[PDB]
RNA sequence: UGCUCGC
């Protein structure tokens, strides 16, 4: 008969097989660097719409100095249906 | 118990002083034994806030004076926070407006300070 | 000084939403894992 | 309990409940079947809809949405048995107003 | 100081029915919101006024009078740049302990921005010379119940000059 | 009229009662407890407390009888009381 | 004997009695005769107010032995019940607060 | 009932609201007629008719 | 104003119950009771004297409501 | 001990099929129901 | 759990 266990099995049981090391070369490193560059450059892209901040405490003279300015892309309303015009 | 707006409208210390005086007089005219024994923190906070306001120059104020001060400062294009701080502090010295009051650069003009002092002292 | 927290609210149940739980939700809801098939100890006190 | 030797109480059967319904006495039925028989106060979490203990929800590991609620003890037993049967009743609480 | 709009379900017992409803509502709201800090709001002082007061129900349970009341109450919450005048109610080596006059002993100014002669040697020494002013910087709140304070704020003391007191 | 209000004569048996009623708790309490409960858990059907049986089970006053209406207190009050004027704004 | 039929729709309650019936024409149609023995067991919680204070005082003074009386007193401030069979019932009656 | 050994139950409400609802809705004087056909059930019986 | 002007027995029972529960909790009396130690008797006296400060809020099934005073309704 | 008077005269006296541990001096019901 | 009863 199977023996009784006093404590539950470990949350992460150990394994004798380890993951194979990743492939190396100029190609993998270049792809990694390019993915990092895309991560860094796509957040500042106008397509990356951020959450609109709200509930401003007060209005100040420094508002014009701290006003965030960013160019906005103009969608082609000819292909897009009329329901998405602002 | 949710709040609708935590920044609905800013008010100066004079309104708080008037509200505290009114609540104090209504309490001393309608003192209840069990109501007071249930929560004594009300009396403490009201009395101590009234004492703190009395320590400030917030006395000798009236709604007409506040309206006149607001109408005088409306011509100086100042923000609501600056006039609120000037009313709550009542600066008698110029250095309070020169350095302590924020947004000093390009706003003092070295000529408007005398008018600000004359208005706040009147 | 003191934070304002509500003591008791007159909560009324509106409706009962029946459903199912995933094994992960079963693990999260439960407190301990039952692995021993026996009930009481070997001692004469017979503690669980 | 059931019997007199066990110091038991009289049972309001299904037909008695039907008669009380026909009379329209909602408060009397509530006092008999809930207040005077198996009244209890449980803690329900308004986020996940599960039953908590001592004003604390172990499922969400929080206590802000936990609120007290009056309930028959048999109803809580039924809810627990259903949770044991993988039929999870999620209670969406709301103010009495 | 700022007004906050709140909606509360106040329960008045039947032995207060001879009293006027608005007066008892105001008293109960003041007793419930005195010397307490509402999260992400600030420390409420007292009730300012009652704007909307709808019908008063009576539940088949407790039997008291439950009223949903819309009111405006005053709270102490700076706008991250307000100037205050407090008194030094103590001092620690890592920072002075200034308290607004009998209002709240929660203002903890960090001593990391004054002219480079800043230190507290546990003898209540404020600052080596060349009514205490305060510039609120940020608000911060925290919870209390986590098992089966809440407002400190940071204070700035820049090179204000202070011709009256160093 | 109750038997002939959905356009089809539905009996008082469990099938007609299921076709007429919608409350899961009452269907489970009458007959076929486990089957109805498992079907509701599968469908995720939210059951309200509008019915009398669920009101009795959950320990709340039923909507029928004296609980159809609500009572109000004739307390001395003044709706929309005068508001304190704001001087600074 | 399931939960729905035996514990939810129809369940057992306390503050109830069961007795054999006997005829009595000298009582009104809206009145029913209760034995003294059952009346001493089935209790009703009355709240102390400005109207029945002097009646509840005498009821407490009588005690759980005399038929017109009470068995337990629950204070307004603390919910710790007090048995009337022990202790000075007169002191309890003199200290009957409203509520 | 026929007074030949029948045992009857007697319940005491623990709420003023329940007591009032019982006295008003389930009062003996207010239920002298059955809702089936309006005929009075509480009436004279044997040894009262004779 | 469209419902029945007569006060039903369910409304009577609920109003009497609420008034008795209030009076039992130290509520003020408006009929000057004369040695009535039972709160339900005081509630019935107030109902007969038409001095109960309770307004019934009759709700229509669609959602509309209407307020009726106890003194405004007709008792039997 | 009794929570009201502090006495140690806690007697288990069942009153009409109700198990109840109650103080014997002031009559304060310590525990009730089983 | 069984069973004999009480209407
Ligand atoms: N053979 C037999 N079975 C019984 C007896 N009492 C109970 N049972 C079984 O147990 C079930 C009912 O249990 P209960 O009578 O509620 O047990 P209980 O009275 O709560 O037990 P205690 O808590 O010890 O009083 C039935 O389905 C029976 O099969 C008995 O005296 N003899
Ligand atoms: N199985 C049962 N279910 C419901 N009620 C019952 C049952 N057995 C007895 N009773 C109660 O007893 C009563 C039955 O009496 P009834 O049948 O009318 O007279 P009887 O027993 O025929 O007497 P006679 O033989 O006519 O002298 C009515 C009912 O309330
Ligand atoms: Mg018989
Ligand atoms: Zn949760």
């Amino acid at each position: 008969l199977p023996d009784v266990v006093l404590k539950p099995p470990p949350l992460f049981p150990d394994t004798d097989y380890k993951p194979v090391p990743l492939k190396t070369g100029e190609g993998e490193e270049y792809m990694l660097a390019l993915k990092q560059e895309l991560r860094e450059t796509m957040k500042r892209m106008p397509y990356f719409i951020e959450t609109p901040e709200e509930r401003q405490d007060i209005e100040r003279y420094s508002k014009r100095y701290m006003k965030v300015y960013k160019e906005e892309w103009i969608p082609d309303w000819r292909r897009l249906p009329r329901e998405m015009m602002p | 118990m949710e709040v609708k707006d935590a920044n609905s409208a800013l008010l100066s210390n004079y309104e708080v002083f008037q509200l505290l005086t009114d609540l104090k007089e209504q309490r001393k005219e309608s003192g209840k034994n069990k109501h007071s024994s249930g929560q004594q923190n009300l009396n403490t906070i009201t009395y101590e806030t009234l004492k703190y306001i009395s320590k400030t120059p917030c006395r000798h104020q009236s709604p007409e004076i506040v309206r006149e001060f607001l109408t005088a400062l409306k011509s100086h294009k100042l923000t609501k926070a600056e006039k609120l701080q000037l009313l709550n502090h009542r600066p008698v010295t110029a250095v309070e407006i020169q350095l302590m009051v924020e947004e000093s650069e390009e706003r003092l003009t070295e000529e408007q300070i005398e008018a600000l002092l004359h208005t706040v002292t009147s | 000084k003191e934070q304002f927290r509500e003591t008791d609210v007159a909560k009324k149940i509106s409706h009962i939403c029946f459903g199912m739980k995933s094994p992960e939700e079963m693990r999260q809801q439960a407190h301990i894992q039952v692995v021993s098939k026996n009930l009481y100890s070997q001692d004469n006190q017979h503690a669980p | 309990t059931e019997g007199r030797s066990r110091d038991g109480g009289l049972r309001l059967g299904e037909m008695e409940r039907d008669c009380l319904i026909g009379y329209g006495a909602s408060m009397l039925l509530l006092e008999r079947l809930m207040i005077s028989s198996d009244a209890f106060e449980v803690d329900v979490c308004g986020q996940c809809g599960l039953l908590g203990y001592s004003g604390w929800c172990h499922y969400c590991k929080s206590s802000c949405h936990v609120s007290s609620l009056r309930i028959p003890y048999a109803c809580k037993l039924l809810f627990q048995e259903l949770q044991s049967m993988n039929i999870i009743p999620r209670l969406k609480l709301s103010k009495y107003n | 100081f700022v007004l906050v709009e709140m909606v509360d379900t106040v329960r008045i017992p039947p032995w207060q029915f001879e009293r006027k409803l608005n007066d008892s509502i105001a008293e109960e709201l003041n007793k419930k919101l005195a010397n307490k800090v509402v999260y992400n709001v600030g420390l409420c002082i007292c009730l300012f006024d009652i704007t909307k007061l709808e019908d008063a129900y009576v539940f088949p349970g407790d039997g008291a009078s439950h009223t949903k009341v819309h009111f405006r109450c005053v709270v102490f919450h700076p706008f991250l740049d307000e100037i205050l005048i407090g008194k030094i109610k103590g001092c620690s080596p890592e920072g002075v302990h200034v308290s607004l006059g009998f209002f709240d002993d929660i203002l903890i100014p960090p001593e990391s921005l004054q002219q480079p002669a800043k230190f507290d040697e546990a003898e209540q020494v404020w600052v080596w010379e060349y009514g205490e002013e305060i510039r609120f910087r940020v608000v911060d709140e925290s919870f209390v119940d986590t098992s089966p304070y809440t407002l400190v704020g940071s204070i700035s003391e820049p090179g204000l000059g202070l011709l009256s007191w160093w | 009229d109750l038997m002939t209000y959905k356009g089809e004569v539905l009996g008082i048996t469990r099938f007609g009662l299921a076709k007429m009623k919608e409350s899961v708790l009452m269907l489970a309490s009458f007959e076929k407890t486990a089957d109805h409960l498992f079907d509701a858990a599968y469908f995720g059907q939210k059951d309200s407390v509008c019915g009398v049986s669920e009101c009795i089970i959950m320990g709340i006053p039923m909507n029928i009888g004296t609980g159809l209406f609500k009572l109000l207190h004739k307390a001395d009050r003044d709706p929309n009381p005068p508001k304190r004027p704001l001087i600074f704004d | 004997q399931g939960r729905f039929r035996g514990n939810l729709s129809g369940k057992r309650v306390d503050f109830s009695g069961r007795t054999v019936i006997s005829p009595d024409p000298n009582l009104r149609i809206d009145e029913v005769a209760v034995p003294v023995h059952v009346a001493k067991i089935l209790t009703f919680p009355e709240k102390v107010n400005k109207a029945n204070i002097n009646f509840l005082r005498k009821l407490v003074q009588n005690g759980p032995e005399v038929h017109p009386g009470a068995n337990f007193i629950q204070q307004r401030h603390t919910q710790m019940k007090r048995f009337l069979k022990y202790g000075n019932r007169e002191k309890m009656a003199q200290e009957l607060k409203y509520g | 009932a026929d007074f030949d050994g029948d045992e009857m139950n007697l319940h005491l409400p623990q709420t003023e609201e329940a007591k009032a609802e019982a006295l008003v809705l389930m009062g003996t004087k207010a239920n002298l007629v059955t809702p089936r056909n309006g005929e009075p059930l509480i009436a004279a019986i044997q040894d009262f008719l004779t | 104003r469209i419902t029945t002007p007569y006060m039903t027995k369910y409304e009577r029972a609920r109003v009497l119950g609420t008034r008795a529960l209030q009076i039992a909790m130290c509520a003020p009396v408006m009929v000057e009771l004369e040695g009535e130690t039972d709160p339900l008797l005081i509630a019935m006296k107030e109902l007969k004297a038409r001095k109960i400060p309770i307004i019934i809020r009759r709700y229509l099934p669609d959602g509309s409501y209407e307020d009726w005073g106890v003194d405004e309704l007709i008792i039997t | 001990r009794c929570p009201d008077c502090g006495s140690t005269e806690l007697v288990e006296d069942s009153h009409y099929s109700q198990s109840q541990l109650v103080c014997s001096d002031c009559g304060c019901v310590v525990t009730e129901g089983v």
